[PDB]
């Protein structure tokens, strides 16, 4: 039965494999109002399909976390939480326990959190400049509409710097907020 | 202090702005194109480029890792080396906890076009070197290119100016264990005709 | 039976292609093997494309061409048996796009015929005397 | 052993006609036949561009087999040899180099002549000579009667 | 996967299949008939995209694609559906032998650079020909 | 195409899968179900594939190979077979 | 009355082209040409892009009543050879100069379609699944 639930994962997990990344394709889905909504993110993508697995609900939940408290990781954390699956058959035909298989992964995931501060090398200053801004929001930016992203660096960049207040040496009140900055389009 | 009236887009439009005094948080970014559908995944674009914006604060909002599959493959090499030293039975976790890390590289080979065969022993040969010393030396920034353009192999990703915030990688980790850890833990469902 | 039209045409060729696609494998010395199954049971483990056709048990009319094409190829030379096969099968295939061109068969036979001849005084330009041997020698590499 | 090396240089050798193998006959007839589908028409031209594509099998198939990607062998084996054929009417040349070949061992390309692959002109003629007298006789066939 | 390509390639060419004869001034006209019991004909791929109005994605993105044709410009409507179908065409043989669908977008890409380059090459500006606005019509 | 890659691989494992338990010392004993209503209880591996009935064509190529080695040396028989057999399974 | 309506979307638009599968056959002409130096997997990609433009004057000789056929293999050579210039007459099948007739076409309807073409199509070769919900 444990095989089973990872193949109904399966049947979606290769479409979120073709997702992150600046190479990434898209997929249609036709929205139940007669209206085609196309689109990268995942995590828009989950809630207008109809999952009926209970199981696949768990990774749809876990998706959340990265759309809300971050901005980023919604095809990663789909591709990393398939792939920990398919990994784990071999161990269960091994007839191996899904209790040292999960012990597993908290024993490896201390030593990979750990690992993560020296893998810091330059940290950015928080300048909020005109051209500061544009090295960490390029790759957010990117793995969509492969080709703008330079030009839609100088339009987000000039934006959040107009959010953002001129400040110093408070790390305690916070700034910028999410729901400030509305896009518009017009064809 | 000013409020006209711009055509945007080919219809006349009523704007809203300032100029310097009475300072506002609320920003707007405009834009134009012909085709409907490509305006709809840059707007959300922005969000999720502007939510980012968000983790830049205290909590780790400075410190950056290398993207593009630079940090998955080396990773990989400092959780081999961990395997052989805690012993018991977490051996065989341990190396399958690093060969799940395989499939970011491979996908981004996969989606460009490249060959599984190409990518694959290119990445391990630049990230494990001889080196006559204890500090690290050359470059431990490759990352998976997109080809199709200059000649053959990768490059370095920080010529690009492209990266993972910690931050995303960071929590990321943590919620792909807890996703697998339910599945894994379930080892029976009861549900109804639907 | 008969059956004419374009219903037998596609027939023939994917006959051939059928046919084909089991000798690409041995194609060159880097290829790949292949077993032949009798009634009786037995079989055998053999690289060599010639002796596969002649063992090789097709009923098609012209399934059986290619066996008298590799019959031929023995008696004169012995060498390219797969090639010759695979480049007589590649025509096939192509001639189906022609078809939906409503292109006629004796054009492309005809055709076929006019590049045939041509190609011959072609390869007059290619082959040469043996050369090369001052200065250098290109007989250490072919051993 | 040795007698099994030296018929290969022996049976080269023994005919004093020889062409580079490893995909060199089949891809400069492929350059030739393309000017020359132009010279005739007559609605001739779509057949000797289809008979001059079809010779691209043989490369083709031998890069799967390689573990190379046909793509890129068979791709850049024509734009090799089209680049040469530009000053070889001209009678003149200077980085001009025939004899672009291909290597199944190594999966490179390397030039056959110093590489050592030749096959005689007899098997070569004798080879597109016969596998279109068969094809001949096959499109010939417009209807199956079995009794 | 893969598959899903191929069925959209056939959804293409059974809408340029239709648009292929209402190419061209003298060519043949397409008679629709709607579930209101209203025939009308049009000769311009533009109303008659419109009357059909398909469900399938890739069918749907040709319709939106002409009326962009016809209403900015207004020539063109049925070319723009015939040139981005047969392009299809061309590439439903490449998946076949394992070829990658980025790479057949990206090579296309590259083709519209350089084609692009050759249109203003090709087009007729005279400067000093010693011309005005006149001579030249 | 790729079917018959597969095949091979598990005509393999099919010969292998008898003989999982006959290796070693402490190998079991086997019983063979003949149609004539006969029964093998002898637990020798190399004795029971002579008599083993085989379809895919792969399988009856272990055959012959595991009677060289049978001429050769008296053991180590079922010991080639399962650890060639495991070979295509991580393959 | 005809002439003025002639040189009037002459005058609106600046950017002339010279049609009847001229300018169509040189840019599939010239991808060819270009394509050795994309030699590799991206050339045989090119390649099919530059058959696939001869769809376009196709269509007009088999709407009008001419042989494509033939005209597709008699065009290549006039315009190889000699002039590029010599396109396909609309009246009676011949080889012939379309900047001779003074039959002009606009360039921003092949620009803009060219660029539609393209886009519309990368749309769909990147969907590998379609879903549809019912309502």
């Amino acid at each position: 039965q444990i095989i089973k639930s990872i193949a109904a994962i399966r049947e979606l997990h290769q479409m979120c494999l073709t997702s992150m990344g600046p190479c990434g394709r898209n997929k249609i889905i036709v929205n139940h109002l007669g209206k085609i909504i196309i689109t990268n993110d995942a995590a828009t993508m989950l809630r207008e399909l109809d999952i009926v697995h209970p199981a696949v609900k768990v990774l749809v939940m876990a998706t959340e976390q990265q759309k809300i408290d971050m901005g980023d990781g919604t095809n990663l954390v789909m591709i990393l939480a398939g792939e920990l699956l398919n990994v784990s058959e071999k161990l269960i035909s091994m007839g191996l326990s899904a209790v040292e298989i999960i012990q597993g992964y908290n024993m490896a995931r201390k030593f990979t959190l750990k690992e993560l501060d020296e893998m810091v090398v330059g940290e950015i200053t928080d300048k909020n400049d005109k051209n500061e801004l544009l090295k960490m929001i390029k790759p957010v930016i990117s793995s969509k509409k492969y080709g703008s992203e330079d030009i839609l660096s100088e339009l987000v960049s000039e934006a959040v710097s107009h959010v953002l207040p001129v400040a110093q040496q408070a790390g305690e009140i916070p700034y910028f907020n999410v729901d400030s900055i509305r896009v518009v389009k017009i064809m | 202090e000013t409020v006209k009236t711009m055509e945007i887009g080919g219809d006349r439009v009523t704007v809203f702005k300032q100029e310097q005094g009475e300072i506002s948080r609320t920003s707007t970014i405009i834009l134009r194109g012909a085709t409907q559908n490509n305006l709809d995944d840059i707007e959300r674009a922005i969000d999720d480029g502007v939510a980012a914006v968000k983790g830049l604060m205290k909590p780790s909002g400075g410190k950056l890792l290398p993207g593009a599959g630079a940090t998955e493959i080396e990773l990989i090499s400092r959780i081999t080396k961990y395997g052989e030293r805690t012993p018991g039975l977490l051996q065989l976790a341990i190396k399958q906890f690093a060969v799940a890390f395989e499939v970011v590289p491979r996908t981004l080979a996969e989606t460009a076009g490249l060959d599984v065969n190409e990518v694959l022993p290119n990445l391990y040969a630049a990230h494990n070197v001889t080196e006559p010393g204890a500090v690290k030396t050359d470059h431990l920034y490759k990352g998976v290119d997109i080809d199709g353009e200059s000649d053959e192999g990768v490059k370095d990703i920080r010529e690009e100016n492209i990266y993972d915030m910690l931050a995303t990688k960071k929590f990321a980790i943590n919620v792909a264990t807890e996703a697998a850890t339910t599945v894994l833990s379930i080892d029976q469902i009861i549900m109804a005709k639907k | 039976e008969k059956i004419s039209g374009d219903d037998i045409r596609n027939q023939n060729v994917l006959a051939t292609m059928a046919v084909a696609n089991v000798v690409k494998s041995s194609l060159g010395p880097v290829g790949l093997d292949k077993m032949l199954v009798d009634d009786i049971g037995d079989f055998t483990v053999t690289n060599d494309g010639a002796t596969i056709l002649s063992l090789l048990d097709v009923q098609h009319p012209a399934g059986k061409i290619l066996v008298e094409l590799a019959q031929q190829q023995d008696r004169e030379i012995g060498d390219g048996t797969t090639s010759v096969v695979i480049i007589a099968s590649e025509l096939l295939k192509r001639a189906n796009e022609l078809v939906k061109n409503k292109i006629h068969p004796t054009t492309i036979i005809t055709g076929f015929r006019v590049a045939l001849r041509e190609a011959i005084r072609f390869i007059n330009e290619v082959l040469s005397t043996s050369v090369d041997t001052l200065g250098k020698e290109t007989l250490i590499n072919i051993a | 052993s040795l007698h099994d090396s030296l018929s290969v240089v022996k049976r080269t050798l023994e005919s004093g006609n020889v062409v580079p193998g490893g995909g060199c006959v089949e891809a400069a007839l492929n350059i030739y036949l393309d000017n020359f589908a132009t010279t005739v028409g007559s609605r001739e031209q779509l057949a000797i561009a289809e008979f001059a594509a079809a010779l691209l099998i043989i490369p083709k198939t031998l890069a799967v087999n390689a573990a190379k990607d046909s793509s890129e062998l068979v791709a850049k084996l024509r734009s090799y040899h089209a680049a040469s054929q530009m000053a070889k009417p001209e009678d003149v040349k200077r980085r001009s180099y025939r004899n672009y070949g291909l290597d199944l061992i190594r999966g490179k390309i390397v030039d056959e002549i110093h590489a050592g692959v030749l096959e005689p002109t007899i098997s070569k003629v004798k080879s597109l000579k016969s596998a279109l007298e068969a094809c001949v006789a096959i499109l010939r066939i417009d209807t199956m009667i079995t009794v | 996967g893969k598959g899903q390509i191929i069925s959209n390639i056939n959804a293409c060419v059974a809408v340029q299949e239709a648009l292929k004869p209402t190419l061209g001034p003298l060519g043949s006209d397409i008679l629709i008939v709607t579930s209101n019991q209203k025939t009308t004909i049009s000769n311009d791929g533009a109303t008659i995209l419109k009357l059909l109005d398909v469900v399938h994605p890739a069918a749907k993105t040709l319709v939106d694609i002409s009326r962009a044709q016809d209403a900015e410009v207004g020539d063109g409507t049925t070319s723009v559906t015939i040139l981005a179908g047969e392009l299809m065409k061309e590439a439903k043989p490449f998946l076949e032998e394992g070829i990658s669908s980025h790479l057949i977008m990206k090579g296309y890409r590259k083709a519209v650079s350089l084609a692009v380059e050759k249109i203003n090459e090709l087009a007729v500006d005279i400067t000093s020909e010693k011309s005005s606005g006149r001579e030249l019509l | 195409g790729r079917q018959a890659q597969i095949s091979n691989i598990t005509a393999a494992k099919a010969v292998a899968d008898v003989i999982r338990t006959c290796l070693g010392p402490k190998a079991m004993l086997k019983m063979l179900l003949d149609p004539m209503g006969g029964l093998v209880l002898t637990n020798d591996g190399h004795a029971i594939l002579r008599e083993i009935d085989v379809a895919h064509p792969a399988a009856k190529s272990m055959l012959e190979l595991s009677r060289t080695q049978d001429e050769e040396v008296g053991d180590g028989t079922t010991t080639v077979i399962i650890l060639a057999g495991e070979i295509l399974a991580q393959c | 009355h005809d002439a003025i309506m002639i040189v009037k979307r002459a005058l609106q638009n600046k950017l002339i082209v010279a049609g009847g599968g001229a300018t169509e056959m040189e840019v599939s002409k010239c991808l060819r040409d270009y394509s050795k130096t994309i030699a590799g997997k991206q050339q045989m990609i090119i390649n099919a892009f530059a058959k696939a433009l001869e769809v376009i004057p196709r269509q007009l000789c088999e709407n009008a009543g001419f042989d494509a056929i033939e005209i597709l293999n008699k065009l290549r050579l006039a315009h190889s050879k000699g002039e590029k210039w010599y396109g396909v007459v609309f009246e009676t099948e011949n080889i012939g100069d379309n900047f001779a007739k003074f039959v002009w076409e606009p360039a921003l309807v092949k620009i803009n379609a060219l660029n539609s073409a393209t886009e519309a199509t990368n749309l769909i070769l990147s969907v590998d699944e379609t879903i549809t919900n019912k309502g």
